[PDB]
């Protein structure tokens, strides 16, 4: 189910058993659904006959290769089944080894006899600000079951096993996103897309020539300057880590669901890595860094390759957000991206239409596990996951 | 995660 009208009818065999609010329920409290556990199941959950658990050491290059192969062949597609995310090994290390990462939380499923990797789910630690509470949580990502094992109820077992492994470490809340509606979204966001190379996007069927509009007309509409306009824009450097951390922390206070990053976490998530993460800061005529923009790299295989930038965190205190995002588009164009993607969260609705983004067909639902709180509009969500 | 395209 991808809409709240489809989810209105369904029943949820697994999620009814979990500490999440009911889909109908309207919530006006803030806090855990169930108490922290003082005794945790020591044995892994039972898998179907012929499968076994395995913690994936991603510092092993052959194991990392097994994971991105599983993901590139079996992870998230567009609902038209035209494009699948193409996760690089280096991107996965970025997403899966932030500060505090644990090997037991890179949780694989393998065929017993052949050791073939056929399932995965991960947790990474994060301090999360939710309304008036700060909690240590984990972020769950990359739940993946091999296409030939789909619909055999392996997903709930992966969820219960990563839950157990996170409980063993004393953590009892999680945050996660999904394109499907489950009990119960804390917020719902929409993806928007900004064409950068319209000839390629229409050719590969990512977009279509709009009503009574030529190709030549479409390139003109999406044409961008060759260089950014904001004075003082430059790549983030090591010396910028503290001020980027300061800028981000103060800026995120206006939203209701945000990460709380240490300075080491800021370094990991924002320090530029070619073909993974780009961060540019604005250093003004006084030498003060006053703003920054960032986007990560996630190409898609055309089931060539579709080179997509995803808006990450953008902080403005002296440059208008509108101007900052214009330069983000210019930079992504310069770096050879075909499309620039952004959600309607934080303040993004103030620039999406102005900058000629077009709305997409998917929903991104945000969820908290074992935390019951009021839902929020997209503009109060201040958390971006990979 | 969600993969979207222009509507
Ligand atoms: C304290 C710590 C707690 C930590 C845990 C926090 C919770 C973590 C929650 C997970 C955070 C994930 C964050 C991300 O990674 S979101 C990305 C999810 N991955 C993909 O979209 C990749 C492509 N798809 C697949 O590999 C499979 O279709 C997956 C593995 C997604 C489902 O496998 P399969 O298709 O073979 O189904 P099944 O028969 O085995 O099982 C179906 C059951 O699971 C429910 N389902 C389906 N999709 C999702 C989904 N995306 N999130 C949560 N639940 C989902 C489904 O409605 C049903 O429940 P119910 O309808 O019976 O009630
Ligand atoms: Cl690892
Ligand atoms: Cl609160």
């Amino acid at each position: 189910a991808k809409t709240m009208e489809e989810a209105s009818k369904r029943s949820y065999q697994f999620w009814d058993t979990q500490p999440v609010p009911k889909l109908g329920e309207v919530v006006n409290t803030h806090g855990p659904v169930e108490p922290d556990k003082d005794n945790i199941r020591q044995e892994p959950y039972t898998l179907p006959q012929g499968f076994t658990w395995d913690a994936l050491d991603l510092g092993d290059r052959g194991v990392l290769k097994e994971l991105y192969t599983l993901l590139n062949e079996n992870y998230v597609e567009d609902d038209d089944n035209m494009f699948r995310f193409d996760y690089s090994p280096e991107f996965l290390l970025w997403a899966l080894r932030p500060p505090g990462w644990l090997p037991q939380w890179h949780c694989g499923v393998r065929v017993v006899s052949s050791r073939k990797l056929v399932g995965f789910i991960s947790a990474i630690p994060a301090n999360i600000h939710i309304y008036d509470t700060e909690k240590k949580m984990v972020e769950i990502n990359f739940l993946c079951v091999h296409k030939k094992l789909r619909s055999k109820r392996v997903a709930p077992v992966l969820i219960r096993e990563i839950t157990r492994r996170v409980h063993l470490e004393g953590i009892f809340q999680a945050v996660y996103t999904a394109g499907v509606v489950l009990p119960k979204p804390v917020g719902t966001c929409r993806y928007w897309h900004r064409s950068l190379n319209p000839r390629k996007l229409i050719e590969v069927k990512f977009s279509h020539l709009s009503r009574n509009m030529t190709m030549q007309r479409t390139m003109k509409l999406y044409r961008l300057p060759e260089t950014p306009k904001t004075a003082g824009l430059r790549p983030m450097e090591t010396k910028d880590i503290p001020v980027v951390h300061q800028l981000l922390t103060r800026y995120l206070k206006q939203f209701h669901l945000t990460p709380v990053m240490s300075q080491e976490e800021v370094e990991h998530w924002f320090y530029p890595q070619e073909n993974i993460i780009d961060t540019f800061v604005v250093e003004n005529a006084n030498g003060e860094v006053t703003d920054f923009l960032s986007f990560y790299t996630l190409p898609s295989t055309i089931m060539k390759s579709l080179k997509a930038a995803y808006s990450f965190y953008n902080v403005h205190t002296q440059t208008p957000l509108l101007d900052l995002m214009s330069d983000a588009l210019v930079l992504a164009k310069m770096k050879g991206f075909d499309v620039f993607n952004a959600l309607d969260l934080m303040e993004n609705k103030t620039f999406l239409e102005k900058l000629k983004f077009g709305i997409g067909d998917g929903n991104l639902q945000y969820y908290l596990y074992n935390w019951k709180c009021p839902s929020m509009g997209a503009e109060k969500v201040g958390l971006v996951l990979q | 995660a969600s993969f979207s395209k222009p509507r």
